[PDB]
């Protein structure tokens, strides 16, 4: 919640509030980014892998964690088919269903990243599959920082 | 240059951490000015004011009523069978 | 005039006059349950005296769809009363506690305001 | 100048995404013979 | 390196998919760590690792969080560099307002000039959300930069016409100062 | 030669698909074969079970069958000829061949609903 | 204290026998002393030369919109946004 | 070319196109009209009484794996003689598309739930029964959802008020969290929005 | 209305001290209960503990003076689960018509002393969904509430005002004094 609380700084000088935006809107977004985001969000996604590399030796290997997640809630897949499932809950039950890739949507198709599958269905590998689409967002934002075109921010 | 412990604990948390150590928190010279200068946000595709008419650029008109497909074949009509699209392999 | 519906629970009106019947005999049975229960200010013969008033303002009815919407709607707060489901505010809300009366007749009505 | 909030030329150096593992010190055959020898060192 | 039960395809990635090794190594290795503790002292290293690191806390009040010039908070009403109360009644604002937290009653002042003669914004019915603040064609209300203005009282937290002329006579130069360095956003 | 794990929790992998999907496509030619010949829907299942059993008779290998299907992995394709079977079973009571059961209200399907017209 | 019967730029008061005075004995009434017809009067006209002048509140972008005042007609002009009066000689 | 206007998907409207002829030949009893809206997704406008069947050979037929449910929606239209209108909305992931399948219903006729097939239903119903008042028959739970316990009356229907019809406070003399009539402090200020010139000239037809 | 003194002004006036009560009182026994009330207010507007309540979005943000930017464990402010013991329900989110007698036996549950933050919009007057069926007018018309935080999401920063002001109205309660003067 450290990072978490510079993500909502983050938001509070994209939009002016720290949590609940407004930002996004039809037609594009209301406001330009300010100047100088660009060093401060690259510098906290420099830190954030390191970040999670030290959340995930505290609590992935651990055996206590295992023994409340591993065979925990185990959800066939036939199941979360028949009950409407979406999204981790589908992918931890080996379904590989990701809404950015099958049908993109505002730019998703032209930046590339890996979609996490799990195994059994059960508490680890959604814990494991949340973890690993934290780690496949930084890729995205390293992409998006890598690139964007100068242009307006709204339709016209 | 910026506040942290000596080197000796610096060097007994690199050790217990079991990796080399950047530093979390934030300072002022990794960061960017707070006080920036102005910018000039750029035109978009239509602000030119010679060419453009809207009547060429009004998305809210080009809509219509939804299409009866039944009575669409029925106008225009006087091998696999038909999938809602392309084949998923999500297994 | 004439029209052809799907029924609800039941065909003709003796059976939806029976399914009111067992929501009174179910209503009955659970009122001493509600009254141990629920910590309310209400006898069990002021509970069952309410009970009544509210079957009789739904006397009126004669459409076999509205009185087992009614039946269907009695049911659930039936459920609601048998496993606990709730507080004792919103049992309580039967009997109207807090709303002080309003007079009918017209000289009251005129001297308290436009109502 | 930057007149509209963009990326330097040259692009940025590569975020990491990968899990680095800490540091392994202690091999299983190391740590069973470790605790042997310093077992009978104490009961000596 | 341990096996794949599932070969994975490209752009995917599959976590829980290797097969734990049945050699006498890996065996040894993970025996070594159940009965030894390895991954418990592990986590106690990078706990007693990050007790020496720097805390992240500010010294509140003295020491007071970063913001933005953009920063949402109490509304107020500016005034003209002239002294004139900016405001101009066209109800934009309170037309805008998601929650209806805004009451705006006019009528024409004795200059002739369109004023307002009551602007009530329900504090506990606003959201915050600046959308009075895009609304307002002459730039008069305003998200002030406070937001200490927490009221032991309900009836405190309605604003009254004077209150936020108070809250813009209080708030001008760091008002003023956003809305030179915000307005080419907007 | 058999498939470790599908990748796909709650369905094992299966000994013999082949005669699991035959069983299962005949099971659907049975049922279909009491429907009346002008439904479409008989003709349809008939053309899609009739290319299925020729792909399962044609392949004897899992992944080329699979592969020659397209449609998946083959406990996917068991569990949708299962699905196939419950659904030919049940056409034959829901008798979807005949006329409209409700014609059509007056405004029923208008939209903006308010307007005069 | 005279924060009770002072009148607002609005020309409101309380009356003595009113019952809504009560709520001033624990929390004092607020009057804004900056009354905006006084700051605008204060202010003096401006002469002009041209038949029209423009008018953006003496700010740019950060005034009222740009508004057109004729000076045709004698006598003060005063602009329906910021209350700044114009005169032509 | 017109960079503000949204470029549609051919491949997807013709897809859509022919699963709707499709799905319009295989059920000529309860499939009542197929029609392709702007935004290619297709709706199946269907009979009540053909609810349970057709989102069973949604759920079941080769070419119509729909195997979500994602959502339930109602929409309450006052002006039609059968007054609400049920919106099934599926997603394939075989065939990667969604669908929509929309029934109407009267406020005492009943809907065939669709429990059997789609289990994500055996709530979705459950919210259409609390804020609207349709009974589903041969559900296994019906109860309402999102509502107060004493809640009397379907908030979503358009007959019932914003603002509802009965407010709750807290009495010492009864010590109890109480129900009052509604008297709003201030009342909610009606905005006038209707157009009063058309703008669409394609919608008057 | 007053300002705050130019700073002349503020060297003209001398320093206020801890006591809100001022230094002495003119009797033994009126000083005596007036030192033994500053040490129990001493003692109670140190660490008051809030309760694990969190109804809505507001609640994110009370995690966010849990986040070590901030740390409520500075202060003394540190969660319980029980009301029991707890000091300080903040009641932050949306108050709804099934949530009325939840919050009212969860206040009367917890013990006296009792003193309400209400957190944000909807727990102030409604907010955003104040015209709405189901949510309750604010949440003063159920318990009582001492303070009034007025954001929508607050900064954390401005819901610690709020927890200051608490207890600064807590440093200026008085009960053995009154006791005294009753
Ligand atoms: C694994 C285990 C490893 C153990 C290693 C042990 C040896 C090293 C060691 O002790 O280092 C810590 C410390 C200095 O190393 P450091 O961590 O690099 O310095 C702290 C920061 O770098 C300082 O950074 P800064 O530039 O921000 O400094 C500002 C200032 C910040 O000032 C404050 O924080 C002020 C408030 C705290 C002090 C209040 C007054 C206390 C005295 C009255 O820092 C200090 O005052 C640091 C000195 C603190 C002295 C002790 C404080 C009270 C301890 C009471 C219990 C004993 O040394 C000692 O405390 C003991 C030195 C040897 C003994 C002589 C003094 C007795
Ligand atoms: C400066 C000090 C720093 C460190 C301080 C802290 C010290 C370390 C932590 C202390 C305790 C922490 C809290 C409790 C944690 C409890 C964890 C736990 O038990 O988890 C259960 C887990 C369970 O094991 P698991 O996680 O593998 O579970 C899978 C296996 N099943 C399901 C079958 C159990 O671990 C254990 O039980 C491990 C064994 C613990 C007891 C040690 C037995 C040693 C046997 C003798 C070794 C002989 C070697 C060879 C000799 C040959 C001679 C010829
Ligand atoms: C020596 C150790 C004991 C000292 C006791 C001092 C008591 C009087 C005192 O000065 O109390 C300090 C404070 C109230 O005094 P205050 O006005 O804040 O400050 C004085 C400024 N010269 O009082 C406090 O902050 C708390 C006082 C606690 C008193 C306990 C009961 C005493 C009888
Ligand atoms: C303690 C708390 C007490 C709670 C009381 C509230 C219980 C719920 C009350 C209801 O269910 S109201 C709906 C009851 N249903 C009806 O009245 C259906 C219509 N009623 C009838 O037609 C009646 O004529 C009877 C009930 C058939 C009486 O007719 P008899 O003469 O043949
Ligand atoms: C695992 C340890 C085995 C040996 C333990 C005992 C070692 C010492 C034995 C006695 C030695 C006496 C020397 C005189
Ligand atoms: S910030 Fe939003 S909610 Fe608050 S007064 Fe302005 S428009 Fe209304
Ligand atoms: S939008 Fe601005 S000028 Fe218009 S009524 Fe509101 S505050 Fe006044
Ligand atoms: S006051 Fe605002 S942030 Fe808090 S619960 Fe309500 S909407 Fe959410
Ligand atoms: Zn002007």
């Amino acid at each position: 919640f450290e990072e978490r609380e510079k993500m909502m700084e983050f938001y509070e000088r994209v939009s002016g509030a720290r949590m609940h935006a407004a930002y996004i809107r039809p037609g594009g977004v209301s406001l330009d980014m300010p100047l100088g985001l660009m060093d401060d969000i690259y510098e906290f996604a420099s830190k954030f892998a390191e970040r999670l590399d030290e959340v995930e030796d505290v609590l992935t290997t651990n055996r206590i964690w295992v023994q409340r997640t591993e065979d925990i809630g185990i959800v066939t897949a036939e199941e979360a088919l028949n009950y409407g499932f979406s999204g981790v809950m589908l992918r931890g039950s080996g379904i590989k269903w990701d809404l950015r890739k099958q049908q993109p949507y505002d730019a998703y198709n032209l930046v590339n990243f890996d979609v996490p599958i799990g195994t059994k269905g059960d508490c680890y590998d959604r814990y494991l599959c949340r973890v690993e689409e934290m780690r496949q967002s930084l890729r995205i934002i390293d992409q998006c920082l890598n690139q964007m075109p100068a242009g307006e921010i709204k339709t016209d | 240059l910026r506040r942290d412990v000596s080197p000796l604990i610096q060097r007994i948390r690199a050790f217990l951490l079991g990796r080399e150590h950047n530093l979390a928190l934030r300072f002022e010279d990794g960061l960017a000015d707070r006080t920036q200068p102005q910018p000039e946000i750029p035109d978009g595709p239509s602000h030119l004011l010679s060419a453009n008419y809207y009547c060429q650029r009004d998305g809210r008109r080009e809509v219509l009523p939804p299409i009866d497909l039944v009575e669409q074949q029925k106008q225009l009509a006087a091998s696999k069978l038909p999938t809602p699209g392309k084949v998923y392999a999500w297994d | 005039a004439v029209q052809q519906v799907r029924p609800i629970l039941s065909v003709d009106r003796e059976e939806a006059r029976k399914r009111a019947l067992n929501l009174y005999k179910a209503w009955y049975r659970q009122i001493p349950y509600i009254v141990m229960d629920y910590d309310i200010p209400m006898t069990v013969e002021q509970c069952r005296d309410k009970l009544r008033e509210e079957f009789v303002k739904h006397r009126n009815v004669t459409d076999i769809r509205v009185i087992d919407m009614l039946v269907i709607k009695g049911q659930m707060e039936l459920k609601e009363s048998v496993e606990i489901w709730k507080q004792k505010g919103h049992i309580m809300r039967y009997w109207k506690e807090s709303q002080d009366p309003k007079p009918t007749d017209f000289l009251s009505k005129f001297i308290q305001g436009v109502n | 100048p930057p007149k509209q909030d963009l990326p330097p030329p040259g692009g940025y150096k590569k975020i990491p995404f990968a899990r680095v593992p800490p540091k392994s010190y202690f091999t299983g055959f190391t740590t069973i013979g470790t605790y042997v020898v310093v077992t009978a060192v104490g009961l000596g | 390196e341990p096996k794949d039960i599932v070969e994975v395809p490209k752009g995917y990635v599959y976590v829980n998919n290797k097969e734990l090794s049945m050699e006498f190594a890996d065996i040894t290795d993970r025996a070594a760590s159940t009965m030894f503790f390895g991954e418990l002292l592990r986590g106690f290293a990078v706990t007693l690792a990050h007790i020496f690191k720097e805390p992240a806390t500010i010294n509140y009040p003295f020491e007071k969080g970063p913001l933005s010039p953009r920063f949402r908070g109490e509304h107020a009403l500016r005034r003209y560099p002239s002294g004139e109360e900016r405001c101009i009644a066209c109800k934009l604002c309170e037309a805008i307002c998601p929650a209806q937290a805004i009451t705006i009653e006019a009528e024409e002042r004795a200059d002739g000039s369109r004023r307002t003669t009551r602007y009530d914004i329900d504090m506990t019915k606003c959201i915050y959300c600046g959308f009075c603040q895009e609304a307002c064609p002459v730039d008069a209300i305003v998200e002030g930069p406070n937001f200490e203005f927490s009221t032991e009282t309900h009836e405190e937290l309605l604003y009254n016409k004077e209150k936020l002329l108070c809250n813009g006579d209080k708030w001008e130069s760091e008002i003023a100062s956003n809305l030179q360095a915000d307005h080419l956003y907007r | 030669i058999i498939k470790a794990s599908t990748g796909l929790t709650g369905l094992a992998v299966s000994t013999n698909p082949h005669h699991t999907l035959s069983a299962l496509y005949g099971k659907i030619l049975r049922a279909v074969s009491k429907m009346p010949q002008d439904a479409s829907y008989r003709k349809y299942t008939e053309q899609l079970v009739k290319q299925r059993a020729d792909s399962v008779a044609q392949h004897k290998d899992i992944t080329a069958l699979e592969k020659a299907v397209g449609c998946g992995q083959v406990e996917e394709l068991i569990v949708q000829a299962e699905n196939e079977l419950i659904l030919a079973r049940k056409m034959l009571g829901w008798k979807p061949w005949e006329k409209l059961v409700q014609a059509a209200p007056a405004k029923q399907w208008d939209w903006p609903p308010a307007q005069i017209m | 204290r005279g924060d009770i019967e002072k009148v607002t730029h609005t020309g409101q008061v309380f009356d003595k026998e009113d019952y809504r005075n009560a709520r001033f004995v624990n929390a004092k009434r607020y009057v804004n002393e900056n009354w905006g017809i006084k700051l605008i009067e204060e202010v003096p006209p401006k002469e002009c030369t041209e038949r029209v002048v423009f008018c953006d509140g003496g700010d740019g972008p950060l005034g009222h919109p740009k508004v057109y005042i004729n000076l045709d007609k004698p006598g003060n002009h005063i602009c329906g946004y910021c209350g700044l009066r114009f005169v032509k000689k | 070319d017109k960079p503000t206007v949204r470029q549609p998907d051919a491949v997807a409207r013709s897809h859509l196109s022919d699963f709707g002829r499709y799905v319009a030949e295989c059920l000529p009893k309860y499939v009542q009209k197929v029609q392709l809206t702007a935004g290619d997704e297709l709706e199946v406008l269907i009979a009540p009484e053909g609810v349970v069947p057709v989102l069973q050979f949604l759920k079941d037929h080769h070419q119509a794996q729909f195997t979500n449910l994602v959502d339930i929606a109602g929409v309450d239209v006052p002006c039609r003689k059968n007054r609400f209108e049920v919106v099934y909305n599926l997603l394939s992931l075989r065939y990667n598309s969604r669908i929509r399948v929309k029934t109407y219903t009267d406020e005492l006729t009943p809907l065939d739930s669709a429990c059997e097939v789609h289990k994500a239903a055996n709530w979705y119903e459950r919210e259409i029964w609390d804020m609207y008042g349709v009974f589903f028959a041969n559900h296994p739970d019906l109860r309402r959802i999102l509502t107060d316990y004493g809640f009397e009356g379907h908030p979503q229907r358009r007959d019932f008020p914003l603002s509802g019809y009965v407010e709750l406070r807290y009495d010492d003399e009864k010590k109890r969290v109480v129900c009052e009539p509604l008297e709003l402090a201030q009342e909610f200020r009606k905005f006038d929005l209707s157009a009063p010139w058309e703008q669409f000239p394609n919608f008057r037809n | 209305q007053q300002t705050l003194p130019v700073a002349e002004v503020a060297q003209n006036l001398p320093k206020k001290g801890y006591s809100p009560f001022g230094t002495k009182q003119s009797s033994v026994a009126e000083w005596s209960l007036a030192r033994l009330d500053d040490l129990l207010n001493w003692g109670r507007k140190g660490s008051i503990w809030p309760l694990t309540f969190g109804l809505a979005c507001c609640a994110v943000e009370m995690m966010h003076i849990a986040a070590p930017r901030y740390d409520m464990d500075r202060y003394g402010v540190v969660f319980r689960a029980s009301p029991r013991q707890a000091d300080v329900i903040i009641v932050a989110g949306t108050l709804t018509n099934k949530m009325a007698p939840a919050l009212r036996k969860v206040y009367d549950q917890m013990p006296e002393p009792r003193w309400v933050i209400s957190m944000g919009s909807c727990a102030n007057g409604g907010g955003y969904y104040h015209y709405s069926y189901s949510v309750v007018r604010g949440c003063d018309r159920i318990i009582p509430v001492d303070i009034y935080v007025p954001g929508c999401p607050p900064t954390a920063e401005a819901l610690m005002y709020g927890v200051l002001q608490l207890q600064k109205k807590v440093k200026r309660m008085k009960t053995l004094q009154m006791w005294y003067r009753k």
